[PDB]
Formats: structure tokens, C-alpha cells, sequence
């Protein structure tokens, strides 16, 4: 695994991650992130 | 600690232990469908898996996200299966996407699996052995040409309610027509725009204060007749 | 999948104040149990907006 | 004095010169469903703190 | 070939994750029945408290700086409030309660109460 | 098998609910999440709520306990009157807070 | 790891209104400093609740 | 490094540090996320 | 790549995800995060 | 600029430098505990290592998020410390796991390390030279059978404070027992119930009108025997 | 209506109760919390000994 | 759609297209520079790309996050350029970081480029086919000395903005000095520190009414000089 391509691809899985967090935080009890 | 048998946990501390598979059922006839088995494998005369005398077809299913906790999100679990051939396309256009129903997930050592099953038989088996679980099916998360996925929720799942829910209302009538705290039994009279007609199947009420005068329910009327003025 | 609304408007004719209006999906009711919002119509100042 | 529907009713005093009595006439909402009723009676209505 | 499970000094400097070395695991890249990446719920689940663990943890009402010092519940009323678009309430057991005024009406009385006598004046 | 007013159990409960007047906050509680009208009673429903654990909640909480003013007085009670519409997982959890 | 709590209460007695009872344990207070928190006791009505 | 079992661990690690870093804006300055 | 260095290096880019995430949904439209 | 001295300064700016090591101090006196001086190293002949003529005992130790920043939350280092043969177990169940200890980090060039530690001898040791940081401990983050992790915090940490802090009660006393603001000093009268008492140990206010009425100290009442009536 | 307030001011005499004293860092004119209030019938005379009830 | 010509729909369908090209213009007149044109890519003679009569210079430059959405975020693009041998750093510090220039991308297929750019000529040249985009620069977000990166921002992004706007005020003018609301046009006055001048450089309304009463101009002042008493 070559270290420039896969960093973006890092960076990229965890923003997507912060996407469905979030929204998960946003329903009942959670945190309203 | 769950209503689990004696033979189930006799089985769970044993060292080297029988498979365990989980059956699925899929009941949509509380929203309009029928009752679906599926398990992800065949037994080993390559039949549908005969449990407590039901055959579960063969399809490719597997689950995930099943816990049991208190703080936080209620868990949503969650429920792959295969779209190969068409089939759940076929129940998303027909049973508006499954949305409502009931998954019905059951493990069980196969042990205590039906003797049909196996070539020799099975003197262990035990069809009151099973953990059973239930969850609703909140949305299709994906649906391509290759596999389906469905978001589950518990059944109580308390989101989009809201407490206490009868709103004060003037010109408007907040009962369900024909329901009990509506209280109406009477024949067709009219539909939603006040237009008479003798026809039961377009006789709803126009939730209006005519509406209710067409079947002289006024005082079974769910609006307040006097709070458009004290709100001024 | 909501199917009951509460819409706030503004009444000129009782008087300029907040009216509520209730919209229902009787049918769609009987099928995704029922969900309710809330909804404040901008410009409205007439019930059929 | 009863549950599900009450009358109240402690009378009025007798006027001493004609002239007219101006009502207040008010209906209140209150809880939901069937409900118990007033801990005690017309000691329970609270007209302005009294 | 084993579970990892991070912890969380793995979690806080790369000094624990060196400390299983991760070898089997990282070689192995893993396999459909065991899962990895479990991050175990210990400090995350404590961070608002052991009470929070145990009891939901009930809110109060926005403060308002209208009213000047007065405080506020959630399960209490002592106002008649406007009764338009407003949920009617709901009172469990006891309480002294405001209410919804549904109507009030200014107006003239009627002389009489009852049976027949009336005298207008005396 | 429940008498509100002195808030005693008879013994074995075999469900079979009866319309009392009660101050026993889990019974409030559990009116809450199954009342058709203005609960949670259309979604949810009865079986989907453990009877048995609310049934043992007010149990615990119909106890007597030291008063502070020489008495006794029931572990926890009701009286609530509640007026604005929050949402219901709000009202849940200042239930299963008290 | 709270050592003083503020609990708001409806007293039935002096009149349906709020009144804030504290309960401080100071054993504890001498040991973790002084963490303070404030609480909606829900159905309560007595001081003893 | 196969990328099926790969990215599933990358996005399972994203989500938990989404939810040390949420937890961690709720603090003093933070920006309570 | 050893298991070791490889998870830190992904938490870290997981939790400047969230960052920038958390940070760039508090724009116009966004959710507030 | 730190007040660190020019020998430190002219070692920094050095092409080839010395080690810098690391010395850890946990004082627990003020919660009620000893003082543990601990190095990552032992010194060239096996022994703990001597600074300013105390020895700091070999144990595996190291820290990390140490920066100082003022834009955001206030910056919560991390010390992971072993935990293998029970030690920090030990003083967990023993000092409420060491919540409230002081946490004090030096670094030191090891060139100006006392002459004991080395073979030939430092005629270069300057014990003068080291840079020193305080923080606290917050929370034992985590504890196993193998290691051990401390979140350290600035001795400030305006987390759950408030401002103003005194609140205006009624029926309740806001003073410390014995304290400046409550000013008694007289002997045992009762304990927290009201039961009168001649026992210093079992000497307790119960924080009401009554108890402060027991030791005659109602001036100095930390209460407002008026304000209950003024809020209904 | 449109006021604007402050956290560092306050002009109204406040409810007591559960409220924080406050804090005052030199000049300004403030509000207060009121710890007691009390209408009554004064009783005549100021001091020293000669008192007139009216005159 | 888009009003892009059919000969670039033509192209879009073919199996075997010619190269995609991006020519980019930064436009500072608005801001109080020049324009330049750049383009990742030289033409088979070793000179800058030709196209419709203008010389886009040979520089490393490309951009990203170029998308089409209206729910959520107003999109943001970025442009990562060059700064080998200084020039970005000379544009940053001569026009205030290039912060509100305007980016103008435009996409051409090389089918349709100029004949000069090709050593055969090229008969299906058309100076008409083009796609084209604008964009504001919001923020330099980075510049070392290897490269410079900037994001993009669509014209509109109403981020700052509020609505209403004018404000209410007492003892000061919200109008734009001899603006058309401000609506004055005589000589020099005084300055913002309602000194009397005669230099028409050092003319500016000290926005105060003394300052409009220095040019006759109370009719039009912005504030209103009678709110400050009613807001007690
Ligand atoms: S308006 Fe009258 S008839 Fe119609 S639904 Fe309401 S109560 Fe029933
Ligand atoms: S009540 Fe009186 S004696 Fe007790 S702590 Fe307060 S001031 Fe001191
Ligand atoms: S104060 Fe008068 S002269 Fe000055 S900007 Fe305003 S309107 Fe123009």
C-alpha cells in the first residue's frame, strides 16, 4: 500500500464516518452530537 | 437472564459445541404480505432447514448490530440479504418497501434440529430449544442489482412520538372517523368535500364542523368551538 | 413517511394571530402508523395556502 | 359530592337596590380521560388564591 | 488468530498497539467470523457519570431571564394558558393545576336561582 | 390485587389490570407508553412493555421510608402535571429518572 | 464524581412552587473538592423525596 | 493488506474517532461540536 | 504495514476528519454539527 | 520564555546532544498518600537513576499529548505506566484510584546528571539544570493486567466550576461546619440527625435551623430564613 | 419589545431563591435580590422623648 | 441543462474521445490586479495552449470538489497551484491574498482548439465550444514553498449575511459617505475627527451629527436622534 493514496482514501472513510456518526447522534438519546 | 432452556446453556459451556444457526422470519401480513423463512444454509441432505416443523428456504441472509443496551441510541441492527434474481425487488414495489414489518430472528444449536434434517437422525432434538428475538424493519437502506439491506429498530423505538399528543384545535375534528372516541356507526352520508353520496365506500368525514353536522356527531366533535377568539 | 401536519399560519380575519391548521393522510395513516410535524407556511395569511 | 359531573352551587346574596349583576362564565380544560375530581370539594376551587 | 480488542492506552499513543505487537492479527489481516476493532465501552460509557449509567438523567426548562428569579418545572402549572394548538395536559395524581381556558364570556346575569319565588330587590 | 388506597398487594398478580385511581408513579409510567388516545398506545402496545418488571418497580417504590418529619412516607410518588409537549423519549426518561 | 447536588421540588405546603433542597456529603467534599449539579426530581412533592 | 476486511476496520476506527472527538468538543472551550 | 503503527496513524486521521467535519458543517446550511 | 538556565540553552542548539530522560514524580500526600519517583532507564550500572540525590526507581513509564495552547479545551495529557505484578492495582483500591494526585514531570539532559550515576563519573553534573511541569490526575482511563493509563489535566481546569458559587436557600445551611463563614468553635453538641451528643467524633451540623440553634450560632445561619414565602 | 440586556447588569429586584447573591465589581447601580418585604402600620414617633400623634 | 452546444453532446457520446482540457483564469481587477491564464498542459509545439485567440500560460494547477448541490453546504471547491520560484507568495503579498478574485474554469475538448496548437492544423476548430464557470477565491488556505492551495466559494454563499440589515442607531450615520442615501456632493469639510480641512483627500464624515452639521446635511442623516431616551 502506497502512503499518498491511501491517506486520502483514510481521510476520505473517515469523514464519511463523521457524516454517519453524527446523524447517528442526532436521533433519540444520543448526544445531539 | 433470558427464558433460555437448560439444555441451551448445557450446550454453551460444552467445549466443542454443535453449529449455531439463526433462522429468519419475515411477517408482513400486519402491512399487507405473507410470512417469509429464510436460513443461509441447507442441512446435509441439501434441503431447506426443517425446524420445529417448518422448512426455511435456502437465501443468503446474515444480520449484524444485535446487542442489548440501555444508554444511549436505541440499537438498529441490521439485515443483508440477497437481491440476486429480483425477489426483494419484487416485495419493495409491492409492500411499499417492506417498511413496518416484522423480522423474527431465532438461534439454535443444531443439535437440537429436527431428525429430518440429518441423514442418521437426530436423537438430541428438542424443538423447544431457541432464543428468539423481534424487530421492525424502519427503511431499505439499499437495494441494488445485487443485494438488499434493511435498517431494524425495536419495536418501541420512541423517535417521532411525541407526549402528550391531542392538540387543542378549532374548525377541525382531531378523532379517528368511526373510530371510538368518534363514536359514529351511522350509514354513508357524505365524503371528505361535504358532498352527499349513499356510498359507503366514499363516505369519510371532512373533519369540519359540516362534516360532523352531516351525521349529527356535534357533540362528539374533537375541535373546540370557542378558542379561535380567545387566542386573539 | 409523516401523514399529519400542523401548519401555522397568520389569520386576517380574527385576528392577526397564529392559526393552526391540520392536515391528515387518513390512509396513509392505517399503513405508517402515524407520524405528525410541524410546519410554519412563510407568507401564508389564507387557509387554503 | 360526586364523580364524573359535580353542581357546586354556594348561593348568592340577595341585592339591596335593583341594578344588574355582570356573569363571568368560563369553562376550563383539564387533564384527559376519566380523572378522580377535586381533592375536597368547593374548598377546592381556587377562585383568585383563596 | 485472536481479538485484538483496543483498549484504550492503544487508543491514546501508538504504545499499547506496539504492546501485543498486533503480529497474528496484522499478518493475518483477518476473517469474516472474528471481528476486530471491538473498542471496548469502559471510559466512553462513564464519561457523564456512573448516575448517567443507571438513571436516564431528567432535564429542567429553559431558564427566562422575564421571569425574575422564579423557577420552573416541567410537571407543573399554575397559569391559564391560551388553549390553541397547545396539547391539552395530562396530571397524574393530586397537584393543584392552571388550565386551557376553552371559553370565557363576560355577560349580564339573570335574576332567580331556582323553584319559583324571585324577588328582584328588597 | 392492588389497593391504592392503602397501597398494599394482596399476593400473586396473574395480570387481569383494574381501572383505579393510583399515585404509584411505575402504573403512571406505564399508562404513559400504552394509551392509544394521547400515549404512546397506537405505536408500541400492550406485550411489548414487561408488566412484571413495573409491576415489581412499584412495588419497590410503594415502600415505606423515614420521612424527615417523624413519619413514613411511600419511596416514591407521583403528581405531575404535564402541560407542554415534549417529545416522548423526554418524557420516558424524566419517568425512569424519578 | 459529584459531592453536591441542588434538587428543584414542588412544595405542596408554602405554595405550588419550586424550592431548591441541597444535599452536600461533606466527607466527601473534603476528598474530591467540590463538584455540584443541579437536578429535576420529577414527581416529587415532598422535601423527604 | 486485502481492502474488504480492510476497510471495514478503517471506517470502525473513524466512527470511534468520531465519537472521542464529539465527546471531546463538549469540554470548556471546545466547540461542543 | 504493521498493525502497531498503522492504527494510531489511522485514529489520528480519524479524529482530524472529524475536525474538519465538525467544523465545516457549522457553514450555512449544513447541520450545526 | 521558559526560566530555564543557559546550560540548558547551549545543549539544545548543540549538533550532537546529550539523552534527555525524563524523571516522573506522583504525589499523592494531599490525598493522603507517599510520594513514587519513577525513570523509564536504569543507568549505566544498573541501578535507579540519582538526581539531585534522590533516587528515581525503574519502572516503565511514558507520556504524551503535553503541549501548551490557549485556543480550545484545555490541553489533557496521558501517562501510561505498567501495571504487571499488581502495583497501580495496589494504590488503586487503595487511594480512590489515585484521583486528585499530582503528577510531576521533569526533563533533564542527561549530561548534567549527578556523577553517581555514571561509571567515570560528571564532572559536568549541574543539578540545577531541568525543566519542570505540574498537572493532576483526572481519571485512570484504563487499568488491566498489564498496564495502566492516567488522564493528567492543568491544576485549573475551569470544567465544572461555576461563578458566582453561593446560592440564597432557606431551611439549609451553605456554610462549612466549623468553618471561617459558619465561626463555631464550641464543643460536641449533636451529630447530623439532631441527637444531642457529647462526642467530638460524632459532631456533625445537620445543616437546618434546628441544628444551628443547638450550638446558639443562628447569626452566623448561612441560610435566609424569609426568601421561602417571597418565591410563591 | 427590543431591549437589549446584558450578562453584567441588572436594574429589577430578582427572586432570591435558588438564584446565586450575585457579584458587584465597582460602581454601577444595580438591582437586588430581595430577602424580605414586609407592608405594615408604622408605629408613631422617631426618637428621643416628645411625641405628637396629630396636630 | 446546461446551454452547451450539440457539437460538445456529439463528443460526450463518442467511445474514442480526444482529451478533456481545463483552462483556468484568475481575474483581480476587482480587487486591484490582473488577469492570468493558465493550463496544466503545454500543446505539441512546446508552447502555451491557444485557445480563441489567447495564451494560456503553461503552470501546475488543478482543482477538486467541483459539484452541483443544493442540500446542505453551499460547495466549496479548492485549486492547488504551483508557488516554485515565489510568484503565488508575490500575488499574497501584493493582493491581500488574492482573497476575493475571481476563478474562472472552463472545460474544452482539444478536438475543438485552436488550429495553432497543432503541428497538422486542426479543420474541426471552433472557438465556440466550451463550458465555463466562475468562482470566488474565500481563503488561501495554503502556501509553502513548493505549492499554494485556495478555496473556491460560489459567488452567492449568503454565510455572513443577515436580513434585515440597516440597524437602528442614535449619535452615529449608517450611510456610505456621499453615497446616494448619504446622497452629499460638496467640497472638503473636515475628517473623521471633524477637523476643518480643505484637502479632498483627507474629507470623511466623522459619521457622528456633528460631522453631518459640517456639511449642512441633518436632512439626510442615517441615525435616528431620539431613540437613545425612549430605550430606558
Ligand atoms: S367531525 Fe364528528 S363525525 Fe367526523 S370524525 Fe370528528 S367526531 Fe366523527
Ligand atoms: S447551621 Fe450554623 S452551626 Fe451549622 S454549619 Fe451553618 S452556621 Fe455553622
Ligand atoms: S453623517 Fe451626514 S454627511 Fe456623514 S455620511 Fe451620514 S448623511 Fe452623509
Amino acid at each position: 500500500q502506497i502512503g499518498p493514496a491511501a491517506l486520502k482514501a483514510v481521510y476520505d472513510m473517515a469523514r464519511k464516518g463523521a457524516r454517519d456518526e453524527i446523524q447517528t447522534q442526532m436521533r433519540d438519546g444520543g448526544l445531539f452530537s | 437472564m433470558q427464558d433460555i432452556r437448560q439444555e441451551t446453556l448445557n450446550e454453551c459451556t460444552r467445549a466443542e459445541q454443535s453449529a449455531s444457526v439463526v433462522l429468519w422470519e419475515i411477517d408482513l401480513t400486519e402491512v399487507g404480505g405473507e410470512r417469509y423463512f429464510f436460513c443461509n444454509e441447507q442441512n446435509e441432505k441439501g434441503e431447506p432447514v426443517t425446524w420445529q416443523g417448518r422448512q426455511y428456504q435456502p437465501y443468503p441472509i446474515q444480520g449484524s448490530g444485535f446487542e442489548l443496551n440501555g444508554k444511549g441510541t436505541s440499537t438498529r441492527p441490521t439485515l443483508t440479504v440477497s437481491n440476486l434474481y429480483g425477489m426483494v425487488t419484487g416485495m419493495a414495489e409491492d409492500m411499499q418497501s417492506l417498511v413496518g414489518g416484522t423480522v423474527v430472528r431465532r438461534k439454535v444449536y443444531a443439535r437440537f434440529l429436527d431428525a429430518v434434517n440429518f441423514v442418521n437422525g437426530n436423537s438430541y432434538a428438542d424443538p423447544e430449544q431457541e432464543v428468539i428475538s423481534r424487530w421492525r424493519i424502519e427503511q431499505c437502506s439499499e437495494l441494488s442489482a445485487v443485494s438488499a439491506s434493511f435498517v431494524l429498530s425495536t419495536p418501541t423505538e420512541t423517535d417521532g412520538a411525541v407526549f402528550p399528543g391531542r392538540i387543542m384545535l378549532a374548525n377541525t375534528c382531531t378523532w379517528t372517523y368511526r373510530g371510538d372516541e368518534c363514536g359514529y356507526s351511522g350509514p354513508a352520508v357524505a365524503d371528505e368535500y361535504d358532498q352527499p353520496t349513499s356510498d359507503i365506500t366514499k363516505d369519510k368525514c371532512s373533519k369540519c364542523l359540516s362534516g360532523c353536522k352531516f351525521r349529527n356527531n356535534v357533540g362528539n366533535f374533537g375541535g373546540f368551538l370557542s378558542i379561535n377568539k380567545l387566542s386573539q | 413517511r409523516h401523514n399529519a401536519v400542523e401548519v401555522n399560519w397568520i389569520d386576517p380575519n380574527n385576528g392577526w394571530e397564529t392559526a393552526t391548521e391540520l392536515v391528515e393522510d387518513t390512509q396513509a395513516i392505517a399503513r405508517y402508523g402515524r407520524n405528525v410535524t410541524k410546519m410554519d407556511a412563510f407568507g401564508c395569511t389564507s387557509r387554503g395556502q | 359530592m360526586g364523580k364524573g359531573s359535580s353542581k357546586g352551587h354556594t348561593p348568592r346574596e340577595a341585592k339591596d337596590n335593583l341594578k344588574s349583576t355582570q356573569l363571568l362564565s368560563v369553562i376550563d380544560a383539564i387533564s384527559e380521560g376519566p380523572i378522580e375530581g377535586p381533592v375536597d370539594g368547593l374548598k377546592s376551587v381556587l377562585l383568585n388564591s383563596t | 488468530v485472536f481479538q485484538i480488542v483496543l483498549g484504550a492506552a492503544a487508543i491514546a499513543g501508538s504504545f499499547f498497539t506496539a504492546g501485543a505487537t498486533l503480529a497474528a492479527w496484522g499478518a493475518a489481516i483477518g476473517a469474516g467470523g472474528m471481528t476486530g476493532i471491538l473498542f471496548s465501552l469502559g471510559a466512553s460509557m462513564v464519561l457523564g457519570g456512573v448516575a448517567q449509567m443507571l438513571a436516564p438523567k431528567a432535564r429542567t426548562p429553559r431558564i427566562q431571564t422575564t421571569d425574575n428569579g422564579k423557577q420552573n418545572t416541567y410537571f407543573s402549572s399554575l397559569d391559564n394558558m391560551v388553549a390553541q394548538g397547545n396539547v391539552l395536559p395530562v396530571l397524574y395524581g393530586e397537584m393543584r393545576v392552571g388550565s386551557r381556558v376553552v371559553s370565557q364570556e363576560i355577560s349580564t346575569a339573570d335574576e332567580g336561582d331556582g323553584g319559583q319565588v324571585v324577588v328582584i330587590g328588597r | 390485587n392492588y389497593n391504592p388506597q392503602t397501597r398494599q398487594y394482596s399476593g400473586i398478580w396473574d395480570g387481569t389490570f383494574k381501572p383505579a385511581y393510583s399515585n404509584n408513579m411505575a402504573w403512571c409510567l406505564w399508562d404513559m407508553l400504552t394509551h392509544p388516545r394521547y400515549g404512546m398506545g397506537k405505536r408500541l402496545g400492550a406485550a411489548d412493555v414487561d408488566k412484571w418488571a413495573l409491576y415489581v418497580i412499584g412495588q419497590y417504590c410503594d415502600q415505606s421510608v423515614p420521612d424527615g418529619f417523624g413519619g413514613t412516607e411511600p419511596r416514591i410518588t407521583c403528581n405531575a402535571y404535564l402541560t407542554t409537549q415534549r417529545k416522548a423519549w423526554d418524557v420516558l426518561s424524566d419517568f425512569c429518572s424519578a
